[PDB]
């Protein structure tokens, strides 16, 4: 039965750990956001075909350029993540994440994932960006970034509302099948 | 509330780490050193390259560090001292990380399905690869838990900043020792 290694990369601001807990538990962790998501596997059916999905977190590695690539060999698909309310995290897709993923895994599919969709419409979030002369990342910005890095999909999601969350991981599996 | 959630996660995940390293040693490594089965010539007498010093990291956490963290369970504001007390032990993650590419390549080029078969035989969810990344994950997670404790402990919390300093220094030195 086909086994899929999926590694989640991106800035601290994406909320990678919270994304994986929310997906795998089908609930925002709410009260307390755990710092640890240990290597995970579950059977998940996509288009009738059962698949064993492996998920690795990389939270804690954001500052260790030579440690992060130890996780990359034999990856079947990458989620390269940015927060839709962190223009710095989006630009880091181009500056940091795509280059090292492509250097180490030149033929491995990438899903570009915009997280924190729930906050793109948040008045307080929008105002805090406005004070820095910034705005949230919009849908065509993600499409244009996806095209530039060769991502097979651009997908937007919220761990809070679960909006688009299941689709991310379905499309990671589809990128490999 | 928040410092208690953090300390509980520190302890629960430490137990899960000890369990994970134990499982790794008593399955993947034990099949090699056992003489139960035959070993591809590509990896014979190479268990020291595959597993690096993971035995010694396990002995540290299993014999010392879990037991000492548990004594800090009601003293989360002080737990940074545990990392200062035992800082020199963390140097063995520098050794482990240095060896990790050599481990991966040898598994890739020479192990064939030797470890995949052991995994199927024992019904493990985790591949040998999944186990051997765990020391790299763990050593870069302590700093996250110490940073969370700093968000919610008083300024009676330099029994955190020194600990975090150790647990930023260790992964940076491991990072800096890579080729
Ligand atoms: C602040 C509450 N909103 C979120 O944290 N939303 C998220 C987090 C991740 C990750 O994706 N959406």
């Amino acid at each position: 039965m086909q086994a899929i290694k999926c590694v989640v990369v991106g800035d601290g601001a994406v909320g990678k750990t919270c994304l994986l807990i929310s997906y795998t538990t089908n609930a925002f962790p709410g009260e307390y956001i755990p710092t640890v998501f240990d290597n995970y596997s579950a059977n998940v059916m996509v288009d009738g075909k059962p698949v064993n999905l492996g998920l690795w977190d990389t939270a804690g590695q954001e500052d260790y350029d030579r440690l992060r690539p130890l996780s990359y060999p034999q990856t079947d698909v990458f989620l390269i993540c940015f927060s839709l309310v962190s223009p710095a995290s989006f630009e880091n897709v181009r500056a940091k994440w795509y280059p090292e993923v492509r250097h180490h895994c030149p033929n491995t599919p990438i899903i570009l994932v915009g997280t924190k969709l729930d906050l793109r419409d948040d008045k307080d979030t929008i105002e805090k960006l406005k004070e820095k002369k910034l705005t949230p990342i919009t849908y065509p910005q993600g499409l244009a970034m996806a095209k530039e890095i060769g991502a097979v999909k651009y997908l937007e999601c919220s761990a809070l509302t679960q909006r688009g969350l299941k689709t991310v991981f379905d499309e990671a599996i589809r990128a490999v099948l | 509330r928040k410092k208690e959630f953090i300390m509980a996660e520190l302890l629960q995940t430490e137990k899960a780490y000890v369990r994970d390293l134990h499982e790794c040693l008593e399955t993947y490594l034990w099949e090699m050193t056992s003489g139960v089965e035959e070993i591809p010539p590509g990896i014979l007498n190479k268990e020291h390259i595959i597993f690096g010093n993971i035995q010694e990291i396990y002995d540290f956490h299993n014999n010392i560090f879990l037991k000492e963290l548990e004594k800090y369970e009601q003293l989360p504001e002080d737990v940074g001292h545990c990392f200062v007390t035992w800082a020199d032990k963390f140097q063995m993650y520098v050794t482990y990380c240095k060896n990790k590419p050599d481990s991966n390549q040898l598994i890739l080029e020479h192990a064939g399905t030797f470890f995949d078969e052991i995994q199927q035989r024992h019904g493990l969810a985790n591949s040998i690869s999944s186990y051997l990344i765990k020391p790299v994950q763990r050593v870069t997670k302590y700093q996250l838990l110490l940073k969370e404790l700093l968000t919610c402990c008083e300024e009676g919390k330099g029994e955190l900043k020194d600990g975090l300093e150790v647990m930023l220094s260790v992964p940076k030195k491991a990072n800096d020792a890579m080729h």
